RNA sequence: GGGUGGUGAUGGCGUGCCUUUUGAAGAAUGAGCCUGCGAGUCAGGGACAUGUCGCAAGGUUAACCCGUGUGGGGUAGCCGCAGCGAAAGCGAGUCUGAAUAGGGCGACCCACACGCGCAUACGCGCGUGUGAAUAGUGGCGUGUUCUGGACCCGAA
RNA sequence: GUUGCGUGGUUCACCGCGGAGGUAGAGCUACUGGAUGGCCGAUGGGUUACUGACGUCAGCCAAACUCCGAAUGCCGUGGUGUAAAGCGUGGCAGUGAGACGGCGGGGGAUAAGCUCCGUACGUCGAAAGGGAAACAGCCCAGAUCGCCGGCUAAGGCCCCCAAGCGUGUGCUAAGUGGGAAAGGAUGUGCAGUCGCAAAGACAACCAGGAGGUUGGCUUAGAAGCAGCCACCCUUGAAAGAGUGCGUAAUAGCUCACUGGUCAAGUGAUUGUGCGCCGAUAAUGUAGCGGGGCUCAAGCACACCGCCGAAGCCGCGGCACAUCCACCUUGUGGUGGGUGUGGGUAGGGGAGCGUCCCUCAUUCAGCGAAGCCACCGGGUGACCGGUGGUGGA
RNA sequence: UGCCUCCUAAAAUGUAACGGAGGCGCCCAAAGGUUCCCUCAACCUGGACGGCAAUCAGGUGGCGAGUGUAAAUGCACAAGGGAGCUUGACUGCGAGACUUACAAGUCAAGCAGGGACGAAAGUCGGGAUUAGUGAUCCGGCACCCCCGAGUGGAAGGGGUGUCGCUCAACGGAUAAAAGGUACCCCGGGGAUAACAGGCUGAUCUUCCCCAAGAGUCCAUAUCGACGGGAUGGUUUGGCACCUCGAUGUCGGCUCGUCGCAUCCUGGGGCUGGAGCAGGUCCCAAGGGUUGGGCUGUUCGCCCAUUAAAGCGGCACGCGAGC
RNA sequence: UUACGGCGGCCACAGCGGCAGGGAAACGCCCGGUCCCAUUCCGAACCCGGAAGCUAAGCCUGCCAGCGCCGAUGAUACUGCCCCUCCGGGUGGAAAAGUAGGACACCGCCGAACA
């Protein structure tokens, strides 16, 4: 038969996506949304990360918002 | 194919409610 | 005001949420009955397990 | 008439047992029958965990010695007693480090009571004590494990 | 999974609140592609019947399209509820061949009792009982034990077979019910939509239904009629170089179109309920389980009962977990609650029986063991008594 | 066969198939850091060589361009374009997270040292992000002087940094490895093939629906294309459900038995049926349905006949019957 | 308080475009490049020095739905959970598109005159 296994490979699922949702209390350094590119943008008190990870600079509550079209994640202390 | 069809059709009894193993 | 819920169908074959909602009302077996206040939480529970119980506004 | 014990016309229900399987009454395996026999055992101061008992900041001996014995000796040793570090080393600290930076590992050991250096009588610390599970240690029981054939049988 | 030691509501359910989404769907002049029909028109092609870029007007399509976009699900949080939630850490596991059914998908031929995933989906596995004729995986329902009590579930109630040859209103003629497609069909019941008509409707009948424009031509004749083709007017109730037969034609039997003639509906047409045909493999009716059933025992709707399980309730026995009150208030007992008690792998707990040893005690030649029979007993392994046999 | 990206994937995460698509085993001394500046493609208009498309000018143009490299997510605020200076492509760390069986993998504010750029604020522990990789062992090299087998050394070892595997079957059995067995053996499996059964019915088979046509005219005497719907379960398959502590495989012989989709005989309708013969369809399974040549054959062809030399099922009926 | 100047919130209901009107301070264009700084050429820009000129443009105001944008209600699609042979039905949610319409933004912090 035809050896049509020309496409049978894939990479590992990288477990992307939002890790801490709105109104959820987090500590500083705790990653909020791990993603490719800037699907979400760092808001107030949120750092970006070398691989666009959007961590918390400070403890407090996660909140999502819009900043001139760009959708952003911030922490309110 | 008759045996297969008859077995398949006997799900359509009230006691079976349209559902039956295999 | 004050609802009166009787379990009439088995939990055999019921989903997680139905079994746990019957547990939350405190229903244990067929023709068990419990009395609970008619609040939003109770009506949500009853809505989840509507087909397994009958309810009446019994004092 | 009633109750035992035997039988059982007649009516209903009713697909052996084991193994192994998604699933066997299975037309998958094994078993003719009976009687007898036939499979997680033992050793070790082994290892881990537990139950229990002794002693307890200690515990315990090994060989061996002496005893008619299972008893009495026997401190060599082992475990506990301080940790950190590759190590030198330092030590309730220590390692990394330039760091009176941060981190890693480690110490702040228990319940009840008294006693103090004393808070009006109620308490921090530190000491007796009493745990005769304290905290370990030794014995004994159990489960698991290690090395042995290691639950038993079976090749080519 | 179990079990020990900790922790304690952290689990889970429901309600509310705060959040991310790109599935379903949809949309696409919002992108990338696919793609239908118009209109204009760059080009190309042989001045331009050919091409028709781009636009423009509309209608569409997509797992790897998205200007959009749910329901669910998920994360957090606050209340409420819920005993046998959760979590940590140890001891001991087994399992790591799954099956089918529902829902969403891939592979396949949108085949497979196929295969591969998803699914706080189910059941079987490891689940007995009831229903499905029989029938792991469907429906009902989770068996602690006993009862010659009751109520129900699914499913049923003419006989097999417990309960209705139940009641009311209709439908079916096919044994449809009690298998099947494209499609065929003046079957039948019901709900609609138009034409004509007492100024006489449809069916049936007499009279009548033609002349020049019988052009093109095939040709023996095309003259409507072997075929394609003029593509229109007029004495007249109406009336075509003509609806179907038919000949080489000429011809011939008639239908379109009305009058009189006879006295009440008659034609089309749509959706539907129940039917018909299509229908068709090999041991024997063999596609209601059987008898039988339309005088329904079939179907639809409405209603009334009843039967029906190991479900629930009643009465009694047992057990496990946990809680509350008395007794040396934890070694724990007693009483009473509440909950629970299907189970394979497997975990934990507690026991029966055999033999041997030690200690104590007690039987035994007036008869032990072993064996046999009978009568009794315990929740189980099993136990006791009596007698027979027997001989330590 | 490892890694990366997408879809499948059912709007968290995750999710399989020998499902659908592609990439990677690098590159860059700037394509890194920082500071500052800029905006693209396409279209339209005009313009020596120059044209559709080189450079120029003006408009329009918010992203249709570009991004080192696949895809996705991003990026016009730019992460895209350009320029200046630089080496943070740091050392000592690291609260807290993500992910995860483990091993791994990933993010990280912030502190210190010493720097880069910047006027400062600040940013910089490589690159828009996610591939460009390899555990442990055993060794090598540089440094530190930690240990230094009586002592001083030294050898050797240790630490810190780093190097050596298409170990690519990419969690990496050995440093080191191909085949045959029909001479085969053993342990197993119906966990898995060959026969037969079962499901399916693509294929096969037998019909049917529609009717473009063919038939002088005329679709329907007969034949019917393009398409459509089914039957059967006799073909070749698909699946792998019973059987591997055995279900004997083809053909023949013998004996049958059943279906009817009928070969003959029987009864009919239509005919492009004058008659004789036929064609087609319908009904019909009671009986019959030959002997040879060739081939293991089934099948098939042939010979001679015949009323006819039917087609199938029954473990492709039948080896405890041959 | 103004047809003014000043910096943000917000990122189209705000944008873009069209048509008018506005110059007190201010924003601007504007005049130059001896003077810091600058052009991968250009004093265009950037930067510096000025106030002869002007609201032509930017900017501001007002009006326009034109190009866009926002957009219900209802209905439908889809759907959780039930009931049920599908068809279906109950119940809880509920789009996209389209329509009615909305809309030429709104809000916040100092100076000039006024006052
Ligand atoms: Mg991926
Ligand atoms: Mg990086
Ligand atoms: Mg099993
Ligand atoms: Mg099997
Ligand atoms: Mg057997
Ligand atoms: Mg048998
Ligand atoms: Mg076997
Ligand atoms: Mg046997
Ligand atoms: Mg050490
Ligand atoms: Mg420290
Ligand atoms: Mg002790
Ligand atoms: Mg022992
Ligand atoms: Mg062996
Ligand atoms: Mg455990
Ligand atoms: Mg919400
Ligand atoms: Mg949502
Ligand atoms: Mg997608
Ligand atoms: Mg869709
Ligand atoms: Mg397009
Ligand atoms: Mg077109
Ligand atoms: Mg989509
Ligand atoms: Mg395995
Ligand atoms: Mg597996
Ligand atoms: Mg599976
Ligand atoms: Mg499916
Ligand atoms: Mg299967
Ligand atoms: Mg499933
Ligand atoms: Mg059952
Ligand atoms: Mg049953
Ligand atoms: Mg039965
Ligand atoms: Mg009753
Ligand atoms: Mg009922
Ligand atoms: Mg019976
Ligand atoms: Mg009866
Ligand atoms: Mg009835
Ligand atoms: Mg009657
Ligand atoms: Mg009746
Ligand atoms: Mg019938
Ligand atoms: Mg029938
Ligand atoms: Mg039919
Ligand atoms: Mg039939
Ligand atoms: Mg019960
Ligand atoms: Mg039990
Ligand atoms: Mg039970
Ligand atoms: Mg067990
Ligand atoms: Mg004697
Ligand atoms: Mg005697
Ligand atoms: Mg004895
Ligand atoms: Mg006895
Ligand atoms: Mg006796
Ligand atoms: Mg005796
Ligand atoms: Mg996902
Ligand atoms: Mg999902
Ligand atoms: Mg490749
Ligand atoms: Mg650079
Ligand atoms: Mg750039
Ligand atoms: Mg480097
Ligand atoms: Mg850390
Ligand atoms: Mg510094
Ligand atoms: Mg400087
Ligand atoms: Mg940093
Ligand atoms: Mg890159
Ligand atoms: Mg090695
Ligand atoms: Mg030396
Ligand atoms: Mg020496
Ligand atoms: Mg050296
Ligand atoms: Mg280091
Ligand atoms: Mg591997
Ligand atoms: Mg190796
Ligand atoms: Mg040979
Ligand atoms: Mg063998
Ligand atoms: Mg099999
Ligand atoms: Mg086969
Ligand atoms: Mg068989
Ligand atoms: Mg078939
Ligand atoms: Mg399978
Ligand atoms: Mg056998
Ligand atoms: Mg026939
Ligand atoms: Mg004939
Ligand atoms: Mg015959
Ligand atoms: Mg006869
Ligand atoms: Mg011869
Ligand atoms: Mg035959
Ligand atoms: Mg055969
Ligand atoms: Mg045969
Ligand atoms: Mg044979
Ligand atoms: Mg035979
Ligand atoms: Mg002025
Ligand atoms: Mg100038
Ligand atoms: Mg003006
Ligand atoms: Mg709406
Ligand atoms: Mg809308």
């Amino acid at each position: 038969g035809a050896s049509s296994s020309r496409n049978g490979r894939d990479s590992a699922a990288q477990r992307l996506g939002v890790k801490r949702y709105g109104g959820q209390v987090v500590k500083a350094g705790e990653i909020l949304v791990r993603q490719r590119g800037t699907k979400f943008h760092p808001g107030v008190n949120v750092g970006r990360g070398g691989d666009d990870t959007l961590f918390a600079k400070t403890a407090g509550a996660v909140e999502f918002g819009i900043k001139r079209g760009r959708k952003t994640v911030s922490i309110v202390g | 194919a008759k045996r297969g069809r008859k077995k398949r059709d006997r799900k359509y009894s009230k006691a079976n409610h349209g559902k039956r193993p295999n | 005001s004050q609802l009166k819920i009787t379990q009439v169908r088995s939990t055999i074959g019921a989903r997680w949420k139905q079994r746990e909602s019957l547990r939350t009302l405190g229903l244990r077996r067929i023709r068990h009955s419990v009395i609970r206040e008619d609040n939003a939480a109770t009506r949500g529970l009853i809505a989840v397990v509507r087909h397994l119980v009958e309810v009446e506004p019994a004092q």
